[PDB]
RNA sequence: UCGUUAAGAUGGAACGGAUUAAGAGAGAAAACAAGUAAAGAGGGGAAUAUUCUCUUCUUUAUUAAAAGAAACAUCAGUGAUUAAUUUAAUUUCAAUAAAGCAAUCCCCUGAAAUUGUUUUCACUUUCUCCCCGCACUAAUGUGGGGAAAACUGGCUUUAUUUCUUCAAUUAUUUUUUUUGCUGAGGAAUUUUAAAAUUAUUUGAAUUUUUCUUCUUAUAAUUUAAGUUGUUUCUAUACAGUACUUUCUUAACCCACUCGUCUUGAAACACGGACCAAGGAGUCUAGCAAAUGUGCAAGUGUAUAUGAUUCUUUAAACAUUUUACGCA
RNA sequence: CAUUUUUGGUAAGCAGAACUGGCGAUGAGGGAUGCUCCUAACGCUUGGAUAAGGUGCCUAAAUAUUCGCUCAUGAGAUCCCAUAAAAGGUGUUGGUUCAUAUGAACUAGCCCUGAAAAUGGAUGGCGCUAAAGCGGAUUACCGAUACCAAGCCAUAAAAAGAAGAAAAAAUUUUUUUUUAGAAUCUUUUUAUGAGUAGAAAAUCGUGGGGUUUGUGUUGAAGCGAAAUACGUGAGUUUUCGUGGA
RNA sequence: AGCCAGAAACCAUGCUGAUUAAACAAUACUAUCUUUUUUGUUUGCUAAUGUAAAAGAGAAAUUAUAUAUGUACCGGUACAUA
C-alpha cells in the first residue's frame, strides 16, 4: 500500500466556471478564456478569473478613485473588472478612458460629457487583445458591511468587529464588558 | 558515496517520526527502492526507519539494470508531475538540460557515483516500484545483522542480489 | 463471467439483486442500499449478495451499445425517420409500447426504406 | 531479404494484408502497418529423410516419411501409398512426431534419392486447396444418404489437382517400394502403428 | 393465502455468494450471403390526361462476399523454465611421466624456552618383515613389543592438459532450450523524425573484423512506430437436439436473525406471525451568510389612487418632482 | 484495546494515569475457532511473484534434506491463549571442579515426581515416536483484494483544441461503405479509489402547473407473466397474456 | 531388556433391546412367464436412457526385516536359491 498525503490529490478551491445562466456573461467569459489560454501575458488570464468571481468579489469602483489613479497614467486605458459608480462628492471630471463591467448611466453620461471613453470588454478585447499600455483596476474588497462584522469575537480583548446587534436602542449592548463600570471592559 | 535503500514493510501501524522520515525519504510504497547520498544526517534518518528497510551499496550492473528495466520519471510541471517510462532521452534532456545532464548514461553515472549533479537527477526520477523477490525471504521481520536468519538493515554489496531477485 | 462480443466488452451479466430478498418476503429484488449497522453488505463480509459498484460501468466506446452494434432509438411517430436515416449506420429502431397497428406497420415499412431493422419487428402481428 | 540484428538473419516474406477497420473519423484502413512477415524457421528435428508419426489425422499413428517443406511452413508427408494406402498429406510439424530413424538405411534406397527429390520438388500448396466450386458442388447435394457420401468421395476423386498429387505419390511409392519391401522387418515397422500402453514413459523416450 | 396438473428436490433446517453443469424453456434484431436474371404486388419523377423514365416489397435460382469462433505461425510486452557464456578478480587444484630430496621425517599439525625474532622434539605408511601371546580377534586374523620401506603421502624440479584436470566464489558480460499469459490503439503531418537492419556509397578508425566501428550520400524495410497473417469451422443454416439466453436443480469453496440502541449483539440485549395500502425535518414570523438578479448614494412603491382593465383579469398595467422603511 | 512507563488496591478480563499505535468507523490472509494479536488497509478484471504463515491427513505444498536431544501404567506439540511453582530424582544426556578408568562432588539439558473436580471431551480432530515431538540448520514448494505488469471504469490533476480523401468491390471509369468541431464539450496523459456519525454533488421516480409535440378504442393506461434489451445503480425500455379508457 | 502371581476396579461371559445395522442369513410357496437372438431407446402419460469414472481399468508366495524361501535328512539339523 502506498502512503499518500491528501490521498495523492490536488484539491485546490474556488470557482470552476460561471454559475450564472446569463447569456452575455457566459459568452464574454468564453471570449476571455480563449484570449487567456492563447495569449502569453498574465493580464488576460487575470481578467478572465476576475470576470468569473462572485458578486461580493464584483464590488463597484469609484469614478473618483479611478480618476485619482489615472492622473499618473495620463493617456492610458483603465480596465475595471467591476461596476463604475458616480460621485456626488466630486466637483468635475478630468477626462478618462474606462472599460468596465457595468456603467451607471449618470457616470457614463458624465464620462461622455467630459469627452472620455466608455469601453465594453468586447470592444477592449478588439482594440487591445495584448493588454499592452492598459491598466488593470479593481474596487475595495473589505469595504462591505458583512466584513465589518468579521474578525475577533465582540467583547474579547483588542477586538473591533461590529456586533450583530439586536436593535438600534440606547439601552442595549453598551453595558457588561463594553464599559468598565458594568462588570468589565474589552 | 551512495547507498540504495529498499523498503520492506506495510503502511499499517507506523510510528509518527517514522512516517515523517518515510515521507521525506519517498519510500511511500512497500517495495520502493531509492538512491541516497551518504551523509551523517541521511544515515541517522536511515537508522530511525531501519526495521522497515533493507539497504546497501548497489554496484554498476544493478544501477544500470534497474534504471533501464524499472526507470520511470516525473514528466509534468512543478508538483503537477506524471509517471512516464523513459524510453527516449529527449524528454529527460529537457528537464536536466539546465543542469547539463542530457542522457540516460549520464543519469546512470551520477546515480552510481554521487557527482556534481546528483540531487536533481535523483529527485526527478520516479521512486522505483519493485516486484516481490522471485524466491522470497528467510523471514521478513528479522535483521540481516541477526544470528537468527533475517533480512532488514544493511545488506551492503549483497543488496544487489536481492535487487536482481526482485526486479 | 465477463462477456466479450467483438470489441464490446461487458463486465457483468448478473444483476445486483437486493440483500436477502427471499428471506423477508416484503423485500423487493431491486437494489436498496443498507443504512443498517452490521448489515453484512457495507460491513464488507465476503459471501453475501454483492453491492453494485461504479467499477462495473461500461467502456466509453460502448457505453449503451447493443449486440446489434447499433444504439437503440425508441419510435412512436413516423416523423422520427428523418434523423434516423442519417444515423442508420450507428442507430437501430425500437417501436414503442402504445403504437397502433396501422401506424406501426407504416413505421415498419418506413424502417425498411431507411434500411434499418426494427429490434421488436414481430410485435402486434 | 533478412534482418541480422544480434546476428539473427530472420528471412522475410511479404505479408498479404487483409483486415480492414473503419478508422479515426473518415473512412477505413487496413490494420497491418508492416509489409514483411517473418519466415517460420522450423526446429532442426524436422527433416526430409526422417520417418515421422502422424499424431491425430484420419491416418493417425502411421509412420510417414517427409517430402517437401512448403513456404507456408507446412510440410508434406506420406506413409507410402503402396505400403499403407495412405495419401500424400499436408501436415504441420506440431502435429507430426519426427523420429531419428532415416528412410535411407541402405545404399540401394540412397541411389534413388535424386528421383525422389525431383518428385518431392514438384508439389505445391495450391494442389492441397479444397476449391470453392468443388466444395459447393458437394454441398449442393444435401437438399439413400450413404450414397451421397460416396458421391462426395467421387467428386473429391475427380479433381485434377488430386489426380496430379496422386500421380507423384504413386511414382514415389513405386520408386521406393521394392527396396523397402525386400527387408520384411523394416516393412513391418513401416506398416506398424504407433501405440501407447503401460511403460510408455514419454519423458525419457527416444525417437 | 389456499386448491388442481406437470417438473424437480428430499440422511437434524432454510435461502444465499462465487463458478461451472445438466435439464427444461425461449429467441434470429450482429449473431452469413450484396448484387444479377426471370413474373407477381405496389409506388413515384420527368416530357407536351398520358407517353417517356426512376424506384421498394413478395415470389423462382444464381454468382459474390464479409463476420465471428477455432487452430497454427509470426511479432511486440510480460512471466516461468534449462542449458549455458566473457574478461578480469579472489592464499584453488588435479592429473600426465620422467627426475630428484627427507624418514617419526616432512606440505602440515602439535608440545616447549614491553616489543621482534629464532632455536629445541612430537608427529607417515604398510594387503612389508620379525619377536612374545601362537588363533590369544569384530574380522580374509589378532593383544602387546620391535624393525623395514618411501610403494603411500609430502616437498624441489623439467616438460604436458580433451589421460584426467582447469574448481569454486565474486565482477563485468554475452547467449540459449522449451514454454505460459497479453494485444489497448487506430496516426486530415509526433505511426513524424532520427535510430536499427539489409543492399548500395564516401572518408576514417581500431580491440582487425563473413553480426568491426563511426559519418558522407542513396534506397528499401523493422528490431523503430500498442498483432498480424494463413487455413479451418459456423454453413453452403433460416432455427434444430447446434448456437444465444433465461429459468432449474446440482456439485466444489465460502456463507450465523435483520433493524436497533450500545465501546461491544449471532446472542441467554430490545422490536419484528404474514401481506397490502396509508405512515414521520414541515409551514409562518423575524435574522444571517451564501449565490444569482435589477439598480446605485440611493433603494423599495407602502396604504392607495388611475385606467378605452374585466370568461380566464383573484393579474396585468399606470402613478400630473422634499411621505415612510433601510442605507 | 494493545505494547512500554505506571498509581491505588491481596489480586482482578479491577479502578486510575502517561506516550504511541489500533478498534470504534474495517473488509482481506493467517493466528484450529475468535471486533482488537500478526501480516495488511479494499473500484472492476487477467496473469505473475511473494508476505504473514505454512507443507502427515482432514486441508493447498515435503511422510523433504540435515545434526542433536527425547518413550512418558494420563508424554509433548505455533505470541495473545485458557494453568503451574518452590522442591526433589542412582531415568537419560552433556558440561565443570576434584581425587586416585574407576570413585567423589557439583552443574544445566531433556524426561520424571511435585501435579485433585464436577454432561462425554478435547496439541482443532484423526493421529504421530527412524515424529507429523522438542532445539537447530538446509532448501524447494504452497500461500493474499498487500506487490509488479496489462486492460476497463469513475474521481482528481495536467496536456491540447473555438478544416481534409481512406479502403474495398467492379470493368482509367463505374459500384459499395465512411467523411468529428455541441466548453459542465471532444481528444489525450498520469495519479488516485477505506469508511459510521456527518457534509456536498450528480442522478432516478411520484402528484399537480405552464410550455413545447405527441400518444388514443386497427385497444392506451392498468395489472400478471416475461425480454439474446439497456443502465454500475435507482431504474428505463419492450414482448406476450389479461384489460377497455 | 525379559518375566510371574495378583483387587468390589476393567473387558468379555451372562442377561435385555436391537426400523440403535436407512443391516442381514437360511427355508416355503407364488405372480401367462423366463431364457437365447434380432432391430430400436434424436387425456398425466401409454414405444424406450441411464451411469463418479473403459482406454492393456493385465499381474494372488511368505514369516520377515541384526536375514528369508525351497530341497534333503530327524518343530530341529544340513544343502542350494532371492
Amino acid at each position: 500500500g502506498i502512503a499518500l498525503k491528501n490521498v495523492g490529490r490536488i484539491k485546490k478551491h474556488g470557482r470552476k466556471h460561471l454559475v450564472s445562466k446569463n447569456p452575455y456573461l457566459r459568452l464574454l467569459v468564453k471570449l476571455y478564456n480563449f484570449l487567456a489560454r492563447r495569449t502569453n501575458a498574465n493580464f488576460n488570464k487575470i481578467i478572465a478569473k476576475r470576470l468569473i468571481m462572485p458578486k461580493r468579489y464584483r464590488p463597484p469602483l469609484s469614478l473618483s478613485k479611478l480618476q485619482y489613479h489615472m492622473a499618473n497614467h495620463p493617456n492610458d486605458i483603465a480596465v475595471v473588472v467591476g461596476s463604475i459608480t458616480d460621485d456626488k462628492r466630486l466637483f468635475s471630471l478630468k477626462q478618462l478612458k474606462v472599460c468596465a463591467l457595468r456603467f451607471t448611466e449618470t457616470a457614463r453620461k458624465r464620462i461622455e460629457d467630459a469627452g472620455g471613453e466608455c469601453l465594453t470588454f468586447d470592444q477592449l478585447a478588439l482594440k487591445y487583445p495584448t493588454g499592452k499600455k492598459c491598466v488593470l483596476l479593481r474596487g475595495p474588497t473589505k469595504a462591505r458591511t458583512a466584513e465589518k462584522h468579521f474578525g475577533k469575537a465582540p467583547g474579547k480583548p483588542k477586538s473591533k468587529a461590529r456586533p450583530y446587534v439586536r436593535s438600534k436602542g440606547r439601552k442595549f449592548e453598551k453595558a457588561r464588558g463594553r464599559r468598565k463600570s458594568r462588570a468589565y471592559k474589552k | 558515496k551512495v547507498v540504495f535503500v529498499i523498503r520492506l514493510k506495510g503502511v499499517n501501524k507506523l510510528p509518527p517520526k517514522v512516517r515523517s522520515v518515510f515521507r521525506l525519504l519517498r519510500l511511500l510504497q512497500v517495495h520502493n527502492g531509492v538512491f541516497v547520498k551518504v551523509n551523517k544526517a541521511t544515515k541517522e534518518m536511515l537508522k530511525i526507519v531501519e526495521p522497515y528497510v533493507t539497504y546497501g551499496y548497489p554496484t554498476l550492473s544493478t544501477v544500470r539494470k534497474l534504471l533501464y528495466k524499472r526507470g520511470y520519471v516525473r514528466v509534468g510541471k512543478v508538483r503537477r508531475y506524471a509517471r512516464k517510462k523513459i524510453q527516449d532521452n529527449a524528454d529527460i534532456s529537457k528537464h536536466l538540460g539546465k543542469y547539463n545532464v542530457h542522457g540516460i548514461e549520464d543519469m546512470v553515472y551520477q546515480l552510481y557515483t554521487c557527482g556534481p549533479v546528483f540531487k536533481k537527477v535523483n529527485n526527478f526520477l520516479w521512486a522505483f516500484k519493485l516486484k516481490p523477490p522471485r524466491k522470497g525471504f528467510k523471514a521478513k521481520r528479522h535483521a540481516f545483522n541477526e544470528p537468527r536468519p533475517g533480512d532488514w538493515g544493511n545488506r551492503e554489496a549483497h543488496i544487489n542480489e536481492l535487487i536482481n531477485r526482485m526486479i | 463471467a465477463v462477456k466479450k462480443v467483438g470489441k464490446i466488452i461487458k463486465k457483468r451479466t448478473k444483476k445486483f439483486t437486493r440483500f436477502q430478498s427471499n428471506r423477508f418476503m416484503r423485500v423487493k429484488p431491486a437494489w436498496r442500499k443498507p443504512r443498517g449497522i452490521d448489515c453484512r453488505v457495507r460491513r464488507r463480509y465476503k459471501g453475501t449478495n454483492l453491492m453494485p459498484s461504479i467499477g462495473y460501468g461500461s467502456n466509453k466506446k460502448t457505453k449503451f451499445l447493443l449486440p446489434n452494434n447499433k444504439y437503440k432509438y425508441v419510435v412512436k411517430n413516423v416523423k422520427e425517420m428523418e434523423p434516423l436515416i442519417m444515423n442508420h449506420t450507428k442507430y437501430c429502431v425500437q417501436i414503442a409500447h402504445n403504437v397502433s397497428s396501422k401506424k406501426r406497420k407504416q413505421i415498419i415499412e418506413r424502417a425498411k426504406q431507411m434500411n434499418v431493422s426494427v429490434i421488436n419487428a414481430k410485435a402486434r402481428l | 531479404k533478412h534482418y541480422n540484428v544480434k546476428g539473427k538473419k530472420k528471412v522475410l516474406v511479404p505479408v498479404n494484408a487483409k483486415k480492414t477497420i473503419n478508422k479515426k473519423y473518415f473512412g477505413r484502413k487496413v490494420a497491418s502497418k508492416k509489409k514483411y512477415v517473418v519466415q517460420r524457421k522450423l526446429r532442426k528435428s524436422i527433416e526430409v529423410g526422417k520417418v515421422a508419426i502422424i499424431l491425430t489425422g484420419k491416418h493417425m499413428g502411421k509412420r510417414c516419411i517427409i517430402t517437401k517443406i512448403l513456404n507456408s511452413g507446412l510440410l508434406a508427408v506420406v506413409g507410402p501409398y503402396e505400403i499403407n494406402g495412405v495419401p500424400l498429406k499436408r501436415v504441420d510439424s506440431r502435429y507430426l512426431v519426427v523420429t531419428s530413424t532415416n528412410i535411407f538405411n541402405f545404399e540401394n534406397i540412397a541411389k534413388l534419392k535424386d528421383d525422389f527429390l525431383n518428385y518431392a520438388q514438384d508439389i505445391d500448396d495450391d494442389s492441397f486447396i479444397k476449391t470453392l466450386e468443388i466444395k459447393k458442388k458437394q454441398k449442393k447435394l444435401l437438399k439413400f444418404m450413404n450414397n451421397v457420401i460416396d458421391k462426395i468421395k467421387e467428386i473429391r476423386k475427380e479433381d485434377p489437382k488430386v489426380q496430379k498429387l496422386e500421380g507423384i505419390q504413386k511414382d514415389i511409392g513405386s520408386l521406393l517400394k521394392p527396396e523397402i519391401l525386400k527387408n520384411k522387418v523394416f516393412a513391418h515397422y513401416l506398416k506398424s502403428k504407433f501405440t501407447l500402453r503401460n511403460d510408455m514413459v514419454l519423458h525419457k523416450m527416444k525417437f
